[PDB]
């Protein structure tokens, strides 16, 4: 075989160790829906035009007020966010899911770069309008980068060792 | 430093007090100010530039009929009318055209088609006699147009002298790179400065209506800017 | 408040519901008016690049195409409604266009032939032919727009106020 | 106004004094259907990319048998066909009239260069199967060259004076 | 000298003579010669180049039904089915998957959809008991080759060896450059030698039934190749 | 008669309808099988670039379309159904492909992320992920496709017969 190169090319998704989710109300901006974080011994990266792709749902099965808001944000250890680093704070409007991930016009990047060492979050904040629906974990869904394809980017993970 | 956000309508980075909302008006055509963000006490600054920051903002209108025994399955508008970037078809359209409700009937109401000529739109359902009803057409033959305010309600400039037609806001399909639209001007401001969206268009908008299917609120405005910090 | 004191070569379109263009209804085998006349303002100097974007949006009065055979001709014209052969631009037909895609597709977006300019009194007309037996254009519907700002896509038109540059007046007998 | 240059760019079509057609019927491949002639003192140009674009119709508003044949090609004068220089030789399928001019993919290109002297004809054979409907000129039209236009070429047109 | 020529399957160049067409066998699999093409007399040569030429192939088959009181509107198949260049929708196709003719009624049938997944389709009218019907619906599941012969029915080599499949050749859409379908391999002949274009598959394919609408010949072929005179 | 002596690097395709591929049908949250299996002809040689073209197109029973948080993982394997994690590629989800333009459209159309090789006597495997209370796979309407022949677009898959060449054991070796 041909020794590939350490800085793989991964993309993130719901299964997985070091991901988690939990169910959200309405006007609950601190708590995180998604947390993230660095696995053991691994470095990731996230360039700036990395794309992202939410598929937050209803529990009936719907869409939620596209007025909803969602941050992606970088944070210190201990659950603490910043204010550097964020990046990816975009309504829950304006993404066509049916095109969103398959057409590159319609995927939509990031805007900074990122950087994820060892022991680090990286929390993603939903903001519903009050007298709405909750979010449902069940069929939300999140993804970013964009493995095997000719357009957008590719999550780089890389062993510390 | 320096980050690219999104602003809306409510909340979001400043917090539902420093934004505020507003209708036009009708009978005296005049550039009211619909939406205006005053710059928290928080932040540094805030820039804003054309052609580097995206950009959308959907309005609507209300209007309303009355049921009667004849099968009406159409209804009149006091609103120019065409389609979400055209197209005579409906659920292929980036959003729908328009929406319609049945107070008695708390349930949605499809769409077939319209003539997208004249003030028209058709209805697939078959409303019953004094039943009430409720419609959030699209909203045609406006201006918009920025100002700045400086704590006092106390103008010193304009970000762009000329206004881009809501008309022309429509018509290009949106949240598309490359069509995106990125209209003219280079502004910033601080402190519990202000920036307002002013409307000058004859029909009635709206922001809330309590009884609106696809979403709380109707309209929407999701507009791209620089911040420090 | 601040704001940055953008050039003067400012990046404009243009649109029926502006006070210095005016359109009227058209019948049928028609060619000597024009459908839609533009003027320039006082003090004032329009530049239209050549690979500027055209896009006529004509309709039948009962909401429809017409006969796509028909036949649009921008052109400009000497003061008194004189036209001229030369600097005419954009001689196309009706059909052809997609309408629906037109001026969003780089692809539909037709651009002109050769460079224009207008200097402040100066008129630019967009003659008609439609052949008989036809149905004629209804100017409620009807539309025109030239330029492409709001987009890395196309050409704007340019505009000028006359009294701020001094070869302004220079470029203006330059034509 | 700009001078604009003698090498001016032009786009033809059934209304003009220079061509004529004639309605044909069924397997009559020595009849041209349209007739083209170098007016006096002009020369024409038509580069190798220019774009073609025939749309014959049935008496009754219907297309043809897509098997159908068409042809441009240049003749010396007095009606004389030649080998050389011919170009589009097409099938009347295979363009989809709808999406044909506007689309540039479904744009159709010649195949190699071409002129006109100021006496001279090109003509546009078309071979219909037997036991099919005729050609009406009177829906037919022809267009060559897209003036106006990005993608395509125009036919170059100069004074030869 | 050189040229770049259409040649179809009929006509054309050569003169309804130097063609020859046939249909293929059902029963024992086998590299049948459906087409081939003889270089007439006048000719100096003829080549053929990959990855230079165009090409397109429409192909289909027959089969025949028998009305009945019950209201059928589907019929099944013996033929592996599936949209031209895959949609669920019938009239955005480049053409009609299927087409249908009643003999009673001599009149067009419409298609409304399929399931495309087992050999099915739908039919949208409703055809009454003892009428006669035919249907040329798509063809699958087959390969097509190329070889030449030196005047003798007797083969000298092979055009390329491995066989492309006519259902991948309905799958792309055709006659797009950049998607345009082009072939390899690099012949050329001369006078009275043929190219035979050969086909294995099992339904019987057709060239002529003489009551078909879309046309009087139902399937088609039109290859792009290269002339020295 | 005449033909050109094609060089041996011949430019090809894979599909289901070949002798040395095969499927079986797969249920749900069921990683393990291959549902196709590739093996590589005696005395040949396949070559799959990096930049090739992939096209899973699989089915319900039904005739539908899967979850598309389904997974799809190309795999090499050593001989003997032996996987191995480096050489692996397309990791891909069952979902965003819009199988509709997937081939036709260069944008849709995903490529694989690294080399491959595949000597004489060796295995690739598609493994497929389908989470559990779904449907399962159908292998009569299912398929897969590699490279790109007859297209400007994409790349083909390159073959070689191992006996024509002198260093094909040193590229074998090499892998």
């Amino acid at each position: 075989i041909g020794n590939n190169g350490a800085e793989k090319q991964i993309s993130l998704h719901k299964g997985q160790p070091f991901i988690d989710t939990q169910d959200v109300g309405a006007a609950d901006p601190n708590t995180p829906a998604v947390t993230i974080e660095g696995p053991s011994d691994y470095v990731i990266a996230i360039d700036a035009g990395t794309p992202v792709a939410p598929e937050f749902r209803d529990a009936n099965g719907d869409k939620l007020d596209p007025s909803t808001r969602v941050t992606i944000q970088k944070c210190d250890k201990q659950g603490n966010p910043l204010g550097d680093g964020i990046v990816f704070s975009d309504t829950l409007g304006r993404f066509e899911y049916s095109k969103m991930r398959s057409d590159p016009d319609y995927m939509r990047k990031t805007t900074t770069s990122l950087m994820i060492d060892e022991r680090e979050i990286v929390k993603i904040f939903v903001e519903v309008p009050p007298n709405a629906n909750g979010m449902d974990a069940d069929n939300s869904r999140i993804t970013i980068g964009d493995d095997t394809s000719d357009y957008g980017k590719a999550v780089g993970i890389v062993e510390h060792g | 430093q320096t980050q690219e956000y999104t602003i809306n309508h409510t909340g979001g980075v400043l917090g539902d007090s420093y934004v505020t909302t507003a209708s036009n008006q009708t009978s005296p055509q005049r550039e009211t100010a619909v939406l205006s963000f005053e710059c928290p006490r928080k932040f540094e600054e805030i820039n804003y530039v054309g052609q580097r920051d995206a950009t959308r903002f959907v309005p609507r209108t209300t209007e309303s009929i009355t049921g009667s025994a004849n099968d009406d399955t159409v209804v009149d508008l006091t609103a120019n009318i065409q389609p979400v970037a055209g197209e005579e078809v409906i659920a292929e359209q980036d959003y729908p055209v328009a929406v319609a409700y049945n107070v008695t009937q708390g349930v949605e109401v499809d769409v077939v088609d319209a003539d997208y000529a004249a003030d028209t739109v058709t209805l697939g359902t078959n409303p019953a006699d004094g039943d009430e009803v409720k419609v959030w057409p699209i909203m045609s033959d406006g201006d918009v147009q920025f100002r700045l305010i400086n704590q006092f309600g106390q103008e010193e400039g304009r970000v762009y002298p000329w206004s881009t037609p809501l008309y022309r806001w429509h018509d290009f399909p949106q949240l598309k790179r490359g069509r995106e639209i990125n209209l003219h001007g280079s502004a910033s401001w601080s402190e519990n400065e202000t920036l307002e969206i002013l409307l000058d268009a004859p029909q009635a908008l709206t922001w809330e209506d309590s009884d609106y299917p696809r979403g709380q609120y109707v309209t929407t405005l999701e507009q791209d800017v620089e911040i420090t910090l």
